This record gives structure tokens, C-alpha cells and sequence, in this order.
RNA sequence: UCUGAUGGAGGAUCGAGUUGAUACUGACGUGCAAAUCGUUCAUUUCAAUCACGUUUAGGGGCGAAAGACUAAUCGAAAAG
RNA sequence: AUGAACUAGCCCUGAAAAUGGAUGGCGCUAAAGCGGA
RNA sequence: GUCAUCUAAUUAGUGACGCGCAUGAAUGGAUUAACGAGAUUCCCACUGUCCCUACUUGCUAUCUAGCGAAACCACAGCCA
RNA sequence: CCUUCGAUGUCGGCUCUUCCUAUCAUUGGGACGCAGAAGUCUCAAAGUGUCGGAUUGUUCACCCGCUAAUAGGGAACGUGAGCUGGGUUUAGACCGUCGUGAGACAGGUUAGUUUUACCCUACUGAUGAAUUUUAUUAUAUAUAUACAUAUAGUAUUGUGACAGUAAUCCAACUUGGUACGAGAGGAUUAGUUGGUUCAGACAAUUGGUACAGCAAUUGGUUGACAAACCAGUGUUGCGAAGCUAAGUCUGUUGGAUAAUGGCUGAACGCCUCUUAAGCCAGAAACCAUGCUGAUUAAACAAUACUAUCU
RNA sequence: UUUGCCUCAGGGUGCUGUAAACAUGAAAGUAAACUUUACGAUCUGUUGAGGCUUAUCCCUAGUGGUAAAGUGU
């Protein structure tokens, strides 16, 4: 008979099966569709998650119970380090999907992209992209030639320089940033110019924009289906336990459904999720990328003290507006929105007054170290 | 940076880390810390705790 | 005239007790049910600071017991986010006793009010005497 | 008649031990165990508890009585 | 060549149920359906 | 059952009413202080019982070396 | 009385999922005894949601209240090796009535052991080879070739068939005291700011947590101080880190349609949305987009380097 | 897997809350000598001290180390 009480079911069936995901790295499954009109621009980064601090904002909503006061954020930091664009891919439309065309290199591959080719880089004698990084201009631009004629989408190989990081891992992270704009002509042109130096993020994106953010969500395990689907908790008077599903079916189907849900893998999971503000592209160059024009402070944005677990920003970065999945040292894909967004929220310029930089270990007091040693004065 | 000043403590608090406690009285009171506020909840009086400003300047040690 | 409360962490579920803090005669508010609650299984209504609650008074003039009646909170011991940055909380619940419409039974508010329930309810910050 | 001591009665009270077994309808339920384990609980000057000895034997015994118990066997034991 | 009223073939409405589903299935309309020869 | 009371709300509780299916006097009637691991309703205190779960400790589970059963079994084991 | 009496665990609730539509609300329509507001009848529609409590073992009921709505049903009266055990339904016991009696009672009451998964499958997660009578939406300097091409190892970047899929509802204010109305009242739609429920994350802040760590302290013990130690974590404050919600962040737009309203337009000189041909606009539905998986395709591509090799 | 990493140290950042020792130092008071000597919870100074801080904190071309090369193709 039908349920005494309605009740939604326990989590979403569109994010199945909750396994571990293939990869480490956040891979884009679609990006935004191609305008002819604009100009051939990136559409794509790859920066790693260095922690998260607070900011402080004026609001500018008219009607809205907040407008003109100062409210305190949450945002999370992407330390950006430009990459190496190393790579052209085509890709032509068939009834079978998109098809590469070819892969064209550049000239020169760093070590750190030649890693990736390994699990034993240290005893190997990297031979990798060597006897192939000679091939004649002619030929390179035959195949140019070929994929101006017949191929339709045009992506760029760039891959991220973890050297400029904290990060013990040395191999690079490669992948394909989708060339979205003018004609096929002019794409091949653009990554043309660009084929071996440096991509930064200002480049890619602008302030105040509104991304999307591809990552691998922070993994727990195998955990019981109370943690993993927000099912009630059984009375404390249940005999054999009571962290679990109670029925797990009807008599008939003579079977489990799929939409049962059950202990298993939680974390670790791929998502994207949509429309994440930039709030400031903090440049390496500069001395106070964490300084406000009500602060007028010289600092950086790494809180006094280190990021927790995972290093100093001392790269190009961005402060996201709100939070991002995945661990610490997480890399994380960033990509521009499928269509651009007009609402209010994605088209208001954010001006913060107050970047937070004290301590994220234990409750600091000071957002400097030359504050807290004037507070305290000589000590022994 | 216009930061507030704790009311246990002296320290002064930065936007977005401290927590009010207003009493019956309505009188409020601003805590730089959980163990700030713990401690000015059970009612501890700051100069009678050795590390506290209060108590620096009380034995003339600042 | 105008309900963009935002949002409040809920405290005072069904069936608190909460002191009155006004001069209508009650002395503590039972809490009956929270307006605007929809449905959610076995989810227990609970009020914030703006919110109408349905309560009855079990200390007070008799007139005042043994009734279904409109009132406001106005005080919340646990502690809530205003968008400033710190968090914030009182040591007693309390609400005031009002009509349907929100306007107050009594005609003072004795202790403080919070800013959020102030805002909200026009007259009842009118009666009220400090605003925190 | 009242007040203060003294005195040390009672199938008096609390409570370890002993003797039991209220609840978790806990654990265990292919047990450590054909009745155990944990916590909780009842009981302790008396109709109290224990030992050994001794008496009552099967349509019989014994029963502060549940058809209880009478060698893991009881609305008629066990053995042939 | 007009207006009616009947008649009876096929078709349509009347024709709503719980796992996903059954002219046996695919499918079939110049039938691979219906009534004959 | 009806009327009160208890609650915001009472097939519960208590107090009354009594043409009582089918109450009633050692088949004992009515009432009772004290007593109860007896049944029941309410109140204060209290709390993870609950809103609504989270974190954490031991012993298992888990992987390993060693040791090593049993129940069950026509044949077997995807569905409409 | 067909199947089960060499046993299919017999009420309810809790938990959890899915399904139906005879639609309660939400979407878009048609009618009205339809001015407005509210409402009633009715169509396409099952995408989304259908609550907190008092009494009762209860289903049902009936009240209190919130709501947008508190629709009706199925799945062995869904669901007991999922629980619980209040009821029913053994043995103890009490009452009433019946019986000479032993005893009976859809009459009431109280107390009364809820066993087993390590097997197969299903489901959830986790490793993983092998795959030629196999595969190909090409490969070759405006030109041939299936009578062809394809080794294998590592490794990266991809393709994405197919399967899953997600958001939902509300309030206040403005439009507006406007349209309408004799007044009384009083919109729709769009916009703004919020919020509910749900989903996916996250820990800057707040809170929770403690067998990191410091400190205090009771009993004992080492002659004392110091240092400790024991008390199944001795007990207390604070408590970073890490987890964590009660805290924070995020949650699209296209196509093609249904109902319905229409266009042109015969049949049928007129008329007719077509109950012919030919067209249009159109819904929370549908299919895509977007998202998740893809040893779901025993799938495949491009690249880098190489194995005495050819 | 040798501009790496592990290790310890130094530094940072935090947590706790002022270590041991010493003082013709204080201390409610007490007792014992012909104005000093003993006992004393506790307090003060040196002392925002001391301890701890990655094991999943941060920085350092700081110290020491970085091991046999076994299997498959």
C-alpha cells in the first residue's frame, strides 16, 4: 500500500553511480559554444586550491536589507600560475562524434610536460618528445593547412607549471583549453602566435566574472549510508544497528532498485559547479595584491603564517567568491560560462575594502607578522 | 581597516572573526575569541588571568 | 511593510517557553507553531528572531491563559550571523504578545530588541526602548 | 501535664557480602554457557542464609499453590 | 438535383491502475488489417 | 456515555451522574495511614528520546602468518 | 475453497524506494448563474510537493495548528533473518456474565524468550585481464584505394554510443488602492528583495568534537623538592589540526508538442481551426542542452617513445 | 627518488598560561632569644615565562641520509 507520509527520496539520482572518479584532475565535459562573433579568446584554466580567507564588500542591491552596508564574504584562493601552451588539437564533426584531425607541438616541450609521460621520470632517460620536435616547417604547416581546411573546433594543449608551486608533484597537468571565437583561419592564428609562451590568467578571464569550476571533491572513504545519503537514523531500540536503510525494497521486483540508497565510496566525486564571482585577479608582481583602497596596507595574500597544508601563494591567483570542491593542493579546472550571464549578481563590480590575512591556524589576532611583533614588543 | 576592541581582552578584533554577547541589561559586549567568551562567561574576571592586558597594566608591566 | 528577513538561524523549535518581555500581563510564551512553516517530514517548526509564532501563555493573567495567540520574538539566546561578520545572541528567548495584523497586545517592550525584529515590525520598535 | 538526657525495642530503614532476578524486552543467541555476560534492580535480625546428615518414591511423594518440583525428563519420573 | 428521415459496414467517442510490455515479437497502411473469391 | 476539570487540541487521567448488557456485602461491600523491582495520569527537575545529527575511545570487523568449523544443498541461480 | 497445514512469520507504526491517476496544490487552457475579488465545472498534464501535534495499539476517526496543498491509491493488506511488540494470539492472575462442575466468553484487565546469512542472485561501492572472421563515417600529393587498412607495449590527451539526471514552491513590496465596481472591496502580468523544501559541495568565520598539547586538582605511591606514575580516558578548564551543521557557497536555455485558440480553405454557391488537403501560436509534460558514469561500446581516436626489427 | 625527498634543527604561525631555581623578598598569624632566628596555604621578581606546535601546518642549496637491485615485456 502507498506510504502513510510523503517525503522526498534521500539525494539525487543524476550524480550515479557516487564512485571514485578516473582522474585526479577536473576535465571539462562540454565547453561554452562557439560565437563566430567574438574574438578567438580562451575559454579555460587550471590553477590549484590554496585554502580560504574572508573579505569585506559594500553592497550595492537597492531594496535589498543589506544594501549599503559592509558585509563579510568567504572566498577561496586559486593560486594561477601562468601555463605553457604547447599544443594544437582539431577536431572535425562526424555522425560518430568529434573526430581528431591532428596534434601539432611546438618546438619545445618542458621537462615538467615531458613528466607527465612517466611514472619513472627519475630512472627513465626521458627520451620522450625528442626525435619528434624535429619535424620540418613544411610539414607542420601542411598540417596546419589541413586543419584550417576541414576541422571545426580548435583547442589548445597548455599544461600547468607545478614547479612555480608548492607542490611536491613535479609532472605538469596537461590538458585541451577549447579556442572559442572568430573563424577557423583566426583561431589557428591566434594559437599560432601563442604556441610556446606563457598563458596567464588575466588572459583568460576578466574581474567580477562569473566562472564555472571543475574539480574532484575531497574523498572520505567508503561511508555508511547514513553520512553518504542523509537517510533518518533508526530508533535507538533497533537490534542489529540502526546507521542503516530500513526496508530496502518491496516484496516485488524480487530485487534491489538502483535508487536504493546504500553504504559505498563517498568523496572523490567529479563536479562543476556554476557561477563562482571572481573577486580580484591578484598579480604576482605586485607587492599588495591583498591590499584594499580602504586597507592601503602592503601585504599579500598569503595569511600570516602559510596557507594551511598547503604553502605561500607568491604566483598570479584569483579570490573566488564562495567555495570550491576539493582538498588542499587540489587542482582545479576553471571555465567560462556555457552561455555569459547579464543577471545583476553576474554583471556587478565588486569592491572590497578588507582582505583578511591572519592566521588560519588557531583564531589569529594580527593580519602581520611586523603587527603582532609591535603589539607584543622585545621579548626574551 | 576600522577593527573594534575586545571586551575581555583589549586585543582588537579584525571584520568577520569575533562574536556579541549583549546582557539584560542590554549592554553589549564583543568577544575576540570562543575562549574569550568562554572565560567572560563563567564570569572570570580578565585581572585576575596573568596574561591578560588587564593584568599587565594592573602590575605596572607594560 | 516589507519581509526580506533574511535569513536567521533557527532557534526555539515547538514547544519552547520563552519569557514575555513586555507588559501585557504574560509571563512566558509556549511556543505552538512558527507561520509560513511549510512541510518536512519529521522537521519541528522553529522560529527566529522576525518570526510570528502561535503560542499560549502557562504564567500570566487568566484572561491571557488557556488561549491561541499571535506573538513576535524578539530576543534569541543562540547565536546568529548578522552579514557584518561576528555573531551575536542574548541570554533569555523572548517574545511579545501581538495581534494577528502584529500590532502589540501590551504597550512597552522591557528589555532590548533585536535590530532584525525591529525592522520588521514597525509599532513593536516604536514600543520598544533599546534597539541592539 | 511538659522539657532534657539516658536506654536500646522492632518479622524498623539505608547498604556491601550472601541470597535472588526488576529493566534494558542490552549483549549473546553456529553462545564462554542446552540460561551465560554487563549495567540496573530486590534482599541483609529474621517466616533469614549455608553445609553435612536424615526422612517422604511414581497414580506415589512434596507443594506460603505455579500443575510447581521429584537428577537438562513431569497435566503422571526414569529403566527394562 | 436538390432537402430530409431511416438503415448498416468499417472508423471515431464513450474506454481510468498501479515494476517496463506485449495482435507471440518485429513490424505492417498500393497491408503483412477487415469481408470475400 | 453525559457534565466538569486537566491541554492549543484528550478514544487517556481525575471528579461527578446512574433504569447498572452483566455492581453489591466473609464469592465479602465500602474505606483506608504505612508499605510495593505491582498497574495508571499529570507536574517540576533533567536530559541526544527527538528537531538532526556530528565528533571521539576501547573491542571486533579489515589485510597478513598460523589454525580452522557448521547450518544448508534435486539441479541451479538476470529480467518483462 | 483452486494453491500452501514434513509451516509462505499473522495488526499497526517507524524506515525506504518505486509505481498509478480517478489531479489536492503548482503550469498552461476552456465554461460559468464570470464586473472585480473569491469561487465552481472542466481539459492537457504525474515534472515537483503533499506537514507539526493532543487522545487512541490502532487502520479509520476527531480536534489543535502551519500550509500552496495538507489528493486518492498499488507494490504478497509493499516492507518482522529491517526494527519495535502497544494490540491480537499459549501457559500466571483478576472482574462481570454463563455453567452443578471441569470450564466458556468478537466481554474487560495485568504480566508475558521476536532465532540464523559466511551461500546464489539483486543492489552498493572496489580490483581486473582477455577480446581477428574482429573493426573501419578513411587513408594516400584538383588527383587512387575495401582486391584496402589494422603489430604490440608503456603513457598522455581526447571522442562519447548508451544509461542516469534536478530543482521546487511561497511571501512581501512596486505596478496600484490601479483596472473593475454604485460602493464594499480589489486584481492579472511583469519587476525587486527575500524565504521554504530539495540537491551538490565547502570550513574563511561561529558552534560541536578530543586517547595532539598545555594547565589545574582529589585519593594513593616513590623519604622530601623536582619528576612522575596508578584510578579500564581519575576529574576538571582551555583546546590547535582534522572532521563536522545548526554554519557558508552554488543550483541553465533550446527544440518539438499536448490542451486550447487561430490562419487559409473546400466538402456543402454560404459557412467552416481540418469533424479534408495545407499552415500558426502554444504547458511544471516530452526530447535535447547542461551535469554524472561510461570493463554501461567485451568501443574508439590523435600523440610521445620503444621491442633486433622490416 | 639528488636544485627532489626523508630526517632533525633553526625560523614562522599558533595552543596553553607565567616553568624549574633563587631572593636580611611578601604573607593571616604563630614561638624563641637577648632589636634577630624558625614555621607558613598563598603571592611577587627574574617570567607574555616554560612546555608543545604535523604526525595530514608553513619556510630554509641549514644537519645527516637517500638503501640490494629483484621481476615482466
Amino acid at each position: 500500500s502507498h506510504r502513510k507520509f510523503e517525503r522526498p527520496r534521500h539525494g539525487s539520482l543524476g550524480f550515479l553511480p557516487r564512485k571514485r572518479c578516473k582522474r585526479l584532475r577536473g576535465k571539462i565535459r562540454s565547453f561554452p559554444k562557439d560565437d563566430k562573433e567574438k574574438p578567438p579568446h580562451f575559454t579555460a584554466f587550471m590553477g590549484y586550491k590554496a585554502g580560504m580567507t574572508h573579505i569585506v564588500r559594500e553592497v550595492d542591491k537597492p531594496g535589498s536589507k543589506l544594501h549599503k552596508k559592509e558585509i563579510v564574504e568567504a572566498c577561496t584562493i586559486i593560486e594561477c600560475a601562468p601555463m605553457v601552451v604547447v599544443g594544437i588539437v582539431g577536431y572535425r564533426e562526424t555522425p560518430k562524434g568529434l573526430r581528431i584531425l591532428s596534434t601539432v607541438w611546438a618546438n619545445h616541450v618542458s621537462d615538467e610536460f615531458r613528466r607527465r609521460y612517466y611514472k619513472n621520470w627519475y630512472k627513465s632517460e626521458k627520451k620522450a618528445f625528442t626525435k619528434s620536435l624535429n619535424v620540418p616547417e613544411a610539414t607542420k604547416n601542411c598540417l596546419l593547412k589541413r586543419i584550417e581546411k576541414y576541422c571545426t573546433v580548435l583547442r589548445a594543449i597548455c599544461h600547468t607549471q607545478p614547479s612555480k608551486t608548492p607542490l611536491r608533484m613535479k609532472k605538469a597537468h596537461i590538458m585541451e583549453v577549447q579556442i572559442n571565437g572568430g573563424s577557423m583561419k583566426e583561431k589557428l592564428e591566434f594559437v599560432k602566435e601563442m604556441l610556446e609562451k606563457n598563458l596567464p590568467v588575466s588572459t583568460v578571464f576578466n574581474p567580477n566574472e562569473m566562472i564555472d569550476v571543475i574539480s574532484v571533491t575531497k574523498g572520505h572513504g567508503t561511508k555508511g549510508v547514513v553520512s553518504r545519503y542523509g537517510v533518518k537514523r533508526l530508533p535507538r531500540k533497533t537490534h542489529r544497528g540502526l546507521r542503516k536503510v530500513a526496508c530496502i525494497g518491496a516484496w516485488h521486483p524480487a530485487r534491489v532498485q538502483f535508487q536504493i540508497p546504500r553504504h559505498g565510496q563517498k568523496g572523490y566525486f567529479h563536479r562543476t559547479e556554476r557561477n563562482k564571482k571572481i573577486y580580484r585577479i591578484g598579480l604576482k608582481t605586485d607587492k599588495n595584491s591583498a591590499s584594499t583602497d580602504a586597507d592601503i596596507t602592503e601585504k599579500k595574500i598569503t595569511p600570516m603564517g602559510g596557507f594551511p597544508h598547503y604553502g605561500v601563494v607568491n604566483e598570479d591567483f584569483l579570490l573566488l567568491k564562495g567555495c570550491v570542491a576539493g582538498t588542499k593542493k587540489r587542482p582545479i579546472t576553471l571555465r567560462k560560462n556555457i552561455v555569459p550571464q547579464v543577471s545583476r549578481d553576474a554583471l556587478a563590480q565588486v569592491s572590497l575594502k578588507f582582505i583578511d590575512t591572519s592566521s588560519k591556524i588557531g583564531h589569529g589576532r594580527f593580519q602581520t607578522s611586523e603587527e603582532k611583533v609591535k603589539y607584543y614588543g622585545p621579548l626574551k | 581597516v576600522k577593527t573594534e576592541a575586545c571586551s575581555f581582552s583589549e586585543y582588537r578584533i579584525y571584520p568577520g572573526r569575533g562574536q556579541k554577547y549583549i546582557a539584560r541589561d542590554g549592554k553589549v559586549y564583543f568577544y575576540l575569541s570562543s575562549k574569550f567568551a568562554s572565560l567572560a562567561l563563567q564570569k572570570k574576571k580578565a585581572a585576575k588571568l596573568r596574561w591578560t592586558q588587564t593584568w599587565r597594566r594592573n602590575n605596572k608591566k607594560t | 511593510t516589507l519581509k526580506n528577513k533574511m535569513r536567521i538561524t533557527l532557534s526555539l523549535p515547538v514547544g519552547a517557553l520563552i519569557n514575555c518581555c513586555d507588559n501585557s500581563g504574560g509571563k512566558n510564551l509556549y511556543i505552538i507553531a512558527v507561520q509560513g512553516f511549510g512541510s518536512c517530514l519529521n522537521r519541528l517548526p522553529a522560529a527566529s528572531l522576525g518570526d510570528m509564532v502561535l503560542a499560549t501563555v502557562k504564567k500570566g493573567k487568566p484572561d491571557l491563559r488557556k488561549k491561541v495567540l499571535n506573538a513576535i520574538i524578539c530576543r534569541q539566546s543562540k547565536a546568529w550571523r548578522r552579514h557584518e561578520g561576528y555573531y551575536i545572541y542574548f541570554e533569555d528567548n523572548a517574545g511579545v504578545i501581538v495581534n494577528p495584523k502584529g500590532e502589540m497586545k501590551g504597550s512597552a517592550i522591557t528589555g532590548p530588541v533585536a535590530r532584525e525584529c525591529a525592522e520588521l515590525w514597525p509599532k513593536l520598535s516604536s514600543a520598544a526602548s533599546a534597539i541592539v
